[PDB]
């Protein structure tokens, strides 16, 4: 009798699972050859691995029990087993959790309020919003815009810095309620959030 | 809006956001890890640097967009004591037109080589067995557990097959004893013992690892000294 050998590619590299894979899905199917032709018994090994993965003994079908979150963990060293009548063979798989864009930008330091004189010069910086996003690359790069846009104030797309555009007038408008949108730059499925910005103006005697 | 400039710093490849690559452990200094990062732009429409690069394992060439292994001084060891299973760095892309910053994770998955042999935890092994021991008895289990051979590699490269080899200084050792299962290392008695004929055997025991390619498998050997103890019975046998 000669022992069984695993055949799948990912003992040789890694296995990519996207974090959005739903509970009960088939990840993959373990395959093994035995020179003796005898039937084999597949399983998983390890306290951590067994909580996330179940293995059907005869098929070697691996399925997901608990959900994956790239934001908690992005790598797992998992051990699989395959057994004939003479004993157990074990090999480790490096599992990589692929990121999806499943978080939207979070605004910090809210709420946002501003109090400036009506005679504030054009060009003047008057606030800076900030947001973060835990997703990877484009999914976690944030752009800021006003929605709707304002003829009187503008916001730098990358830095979130707010400046005066046109001369202000308390006698006409003493206060502005603006909405800042924060969007990630995910190509396929982009996500966004809104923050209020309150600009009250104080009167000069002009 | 000319969008030709928001799209700098994004990736012109597809697949996952992280850029994952496998390489062999103990790779030589200068090994290409990532050929081309495939970031839109020109490090001048952008600029690139490394964050989270502990032990400076990665060198960057910005113009090419190419990561190299920085290794002079030391070896990239996956096995104990080092336990370097993977290296993660961030390639930071500062977009020089609009001001965005994007982080491109690079995960290097370090592959195990069969670069370590099995090593017996004892210089030699020993058991004393009364001659009245029944045939078929498992007379030694000490190569199971963690006190037999140990191999610090991963999976098959670190898994042990035990066999009894022919001893020319003791030809009957391997006919009186057997390891029926190479992965356990349990030694079984095949033949009735006889204190008054042979009191000692030197059983040569080999451990090989199970690297897929047989030319790359490694070996250790030890001696199991079996002393036979004199047996007496109330009945008519001894
Ligand atoms: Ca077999
Ligand atoms: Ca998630
Ligand atoms: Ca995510
Ligand atoms: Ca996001
Ligand atoms: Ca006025
Ligand atoms: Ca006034
Ligand atoms: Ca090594
Ligand atoms: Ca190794
Ligand atoms: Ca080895
Ligand atoms: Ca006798
Ligand atoms: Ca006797
Ligand atoms: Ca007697
Ligand atoms: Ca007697
Ligand atoms: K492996
Ligand atoms: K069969």
């Amino acid at each position: 009798n000669q022992p069984p050998r695993f055949q799948n590619y990912f003992f040789q590299s890694y296995l990519l699972i996207y974090e959005n894979t739903p509970v009960g899905s088939s990840i993959t199917q373990l395959t093994a050859v035995d020179p003796d032709g005898e039937p084999l018994i597949f399983g998983v090994v390890g306290e951590e691995a067994s909580r996330f993965f179940a293995v059907q003994e005869n098929t070697g079908v691996v399925w997901l029990r608990q959900p994956l979150d790239r934001e908690t963990k992005s790598e797992m060293q998992v051990v699989f087993s395959v057994s004939d009548s003479q004993g157990v063979v074990k090999d480790t798989v490096n599992i990589q959790i692929g990121d999806v864009n499943d978080n939207a930008p979070t605004f910090h330091n809210q709420p946002y309020t501003v109090n400036i004189p009506e005679d504030t010069s054009v060009g003047t910086s008057i606030f800076m919003v900030n947001a973060t996003d835990p997703d990877q690359g484009t999914g976690g790069s944030v752009l800021f815009s006003f929605q709707p846009p304002s003829p009187f104030f503008s916001i730098d797309g990358a830095r979130g810095i707010i400046t005066v555009s046109r001369l202000l007038d308390y006698e006409v408008t003493s206060a502005y309620q603006l909405t800042v949108n924060a969007t990630d730059q995910d190509k396929l499925h982009p996500l966004s959030s809104l923050a209020n910005l309150a600009i009250t103006l104080s009167d000069i005697q002009d | 809006s000319d969008d030709w400039q928001y799209e700098e710093c994004k990736l012109s490849r597809t697949g996952p956001p992280a850029t994952i690559v496998a390489i062999d452990e103990e790779s030589p200094n200068g090994t290409v890890l990532v050929e081309n990062m495939q970031i839109n732009g020109r490090a001048r429409t952008i600029s690139l640097s490394l964050r989270d690069n502990y032990g400076h394992w990665v060198i960057l060439d910005p113009v090419k967009q190419r990561l190299y292994l920085n290794s002079t001084g030391r070896v990239l060891d996956r096995d104990p004591p080092s336990y370097i299973h993977s290296i993660v760095v961030q390639v930071q892309c500062t977009n020089e037109l609009v001001g965005t910053v994007i982080l491109h994770e690079v995960r290097i998955v370090v592959r195990d080589r069969n670069d370590n042999p099995p090593r017996f935890q004892q210089p030699r092994y020993y058991v004393a067995i009364n001659e009245l021991t029944p045939v078929g008895t498992t007379i030694f289990s000490g190569f199971s557990g963690n006190n037999g051979a140990v191999d610090i590699d991963d999976g098959p490269n670190g898994q042990i097959e035990y066999t009894i080899q022919y001893n020319p200084y003791d030809p009957t050792a391997n006919r009186t004893f057997d390891i029926p299962l190479t992965l356990s290392g349990s030694v079984v008695l095949r033949e009735r013992l006889n204190y008054e004929e042979i009191t000692r055997y030197l059983v040569i025991i080999q451990a090989n690892d199970r690297a897929p390619d047989p030319k790359e498998r490694l070996t250790a050997t030890t001696t199991l000294t079996v002393d036979v103890l004199d047996g007496d019975d109330l009945g008519p046998l001894e």
